[PDB]
Protein backbone atom coordinates (compact mmCIF):
# COMPACT_ATOMS: atom_id res chain seq x y z
CA UNK A 1 0.00 0.00 0.00
CA UNK A 2 2.64 2.21 1.22
CA UNK A 3 5.04 2.08 -1.60
CA UNK A 4 2.04 2.37 -4.09
CA UNK A 5 1.14 5.72 -2.63
CA UNK A 6 4.79 7.01 -2.46
CA UNK A 7 4.67 6.54 -6.28
CA UNK A 8 1.51 8.73 -6.31
CA UNK A 9 2.81 11.13 -4.14
CA UNK A 10 5.50 11.43 -7.04
CA UNK A 11 3.34 11.00 -9.59
CA UNK A 12 1.38 14.51 -8.01
CA UNK A 13 4.23 16.54 -7.07
CA UNK A 14 6.37 15.44 -10.83
CA UNK A 15 1.97 16.77 -12.44
CA UNK A 16 1.36 20.04 -10.44
CA UNK A 17 4.65 20.98 -8.53
CA UNK A 18 7.03 23.05 -10.96
CA UNK A 19 10.92 23.62 -10.39
CA UNK A 20 11.23 19.59 -9.82
CA UNK A 21 13.98 19.68 -12.52
CA UNK A 22 15.61 22.43 -12.16
CA UNK A 23 18.72 21.17 -12.32
CA UNK A 24 18.46 19.74 -16.12
CA UNK A 25 16.61 22.99 -17.07
CA UNK A 26 19.26 25.09 -15.19
CA UNK A 27 21.98 23.07 -17.83
CA UNK A 28 20.03 24.09 -20.65
CA UNK A 29 19.41 26.96 -19.82
CA UNK A 30 23.22 27.89 -19.54
CA UNK A 31 24.31 26.10 -22.52
CA UNK A 32 21.50 28.13 -24.50
CA UNK A 33 22.78 31.24 -22.98
CA UNK A 34 26.34 30.69 -24.13
CA UNK A 35 24.91 30.50 -27.97
CA UNK A 36 22.53 33.87 -27.20
CA UNK A 37 25.34 35.23 -26.20
CA UNK A 38 28.48 34.25 -28.31
CA UNK A 39 26.22 35.02 -31.67
CA UNK A 40 25.11 38.24 -29.44
CA UNK A 41 28.80 38.80 -29.68
CA UNK A 42 29.20 38.08 -33.90
CA UNK A 43 27.71 41.63 -34.14
CA UNK A 44 30.48 43.82 -31.98
CA UNK A 45 32.63 46.45 -33.61
CA UNK A 46 35.77 46.07 -31.79
CA UNK A 47 36.62 48.83 -33.06
CA UNK A 48 35.81 48.82 -36.32
CA UNK A 49 33.51 51.44 -38.61
CA UNK B 1 35.97 30.40 -0.47
CA UNK B 2 35.23 33.92 -0.45
CA UNK B 3 32.15 35.37 -2.36
CA UNK B 4 33.30 38.24 -4.63
CA UNK B 5 31.39 39.97 -6.94
CA UNK B 6 33.21 42.30 -9.60
CA UNK B 7 31.66 45.73 -10.64
CA UNK B 8 33.22 45.23 -14.81
CA UNK B 9 32.11 48.80 -15.88
CA UNK B 10 34.05 50.50 -12.65
CA UNK B 11 36.74 48.47 -12.28
CA UNK B 12 37.85 48.23 -16.41
CA UNK B 13 36.49 52.34 -16.34
CA UNK B 14 36.29 53.62 -12.87
CA UNK B 15 33.81 56.60 -13.23
CA UNK B 16 34.65 57.33 -17.17
CA UNK B 17 31.70 58.17 -19.23
CA UNK B 18 33.82 57.55 -22.75
CA UNK B 19 34.70 54.10 -21.64
CA UNK B 20 31.66 53.48 -20.65
CA UNK B 21 30.65 53.76 -23.63
CA UNK B 22 33.54 52.15 -25.85
CA UNK B 23 33.30 49.11 -23.50
CA UNK B 24 29.37 48.82 -24.19
CA UNK B 25 30.23 49.11 -27.54
CA UNK B 26 32.60 46.65 -26.74
CA UNK B 27 29.97 43.69 -26.75
CA UNK B 28 28.32 42.34 -23.45
CA UNK B 29 31.58 40.42 -21.31
CA UNK B 30 29.98 42.27 -18.49
CA UNK B 31 26.91 40.12 -18.24
CA UNK B 32 28.78 36.85 -18.48
CA UNK B 33 31.20 37.72 -16.21
CA UNK B 34 29.16 39.28 -13.50
CA UNK B 35 26.88 36.31 -13.61
CA UNK B 36 29.17 33.73 -13.72
CA UNK B 37 30.37 35.44 -10.42
CA UNK B 38 26.76 34.91 -9.35
CA UNK B 39 26.86 31.75 -9.69
CA UNK B 40 29.43 30.67 -8.15
CA UNK B 41 28.97 32.23 -4.85
CA UNK B 42 25.12 30.54 -4.89
CA UNK B 43 27.28 27.57 -5.09
CA UNK B 44 29.71 28.62 -2.46
CA UNK B 45 26.32 28.84 -0.26
CA UNK B 46 25.18 25.87 -1.72
CA UNK B 47 28.45 23.83 -1.01
CA UNK B 48 27.71 25.01 3.26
Amino acid sequence: NQFNSAIGKIQDSLSSTPSALGKLQDVVNQNAQALNTLVKQLSSNFGAI
Amino acid sequence: MTKTSVDCTMYICGDSTECSNLLLQYGSFCTQLNRALTGIAVEQDKNT
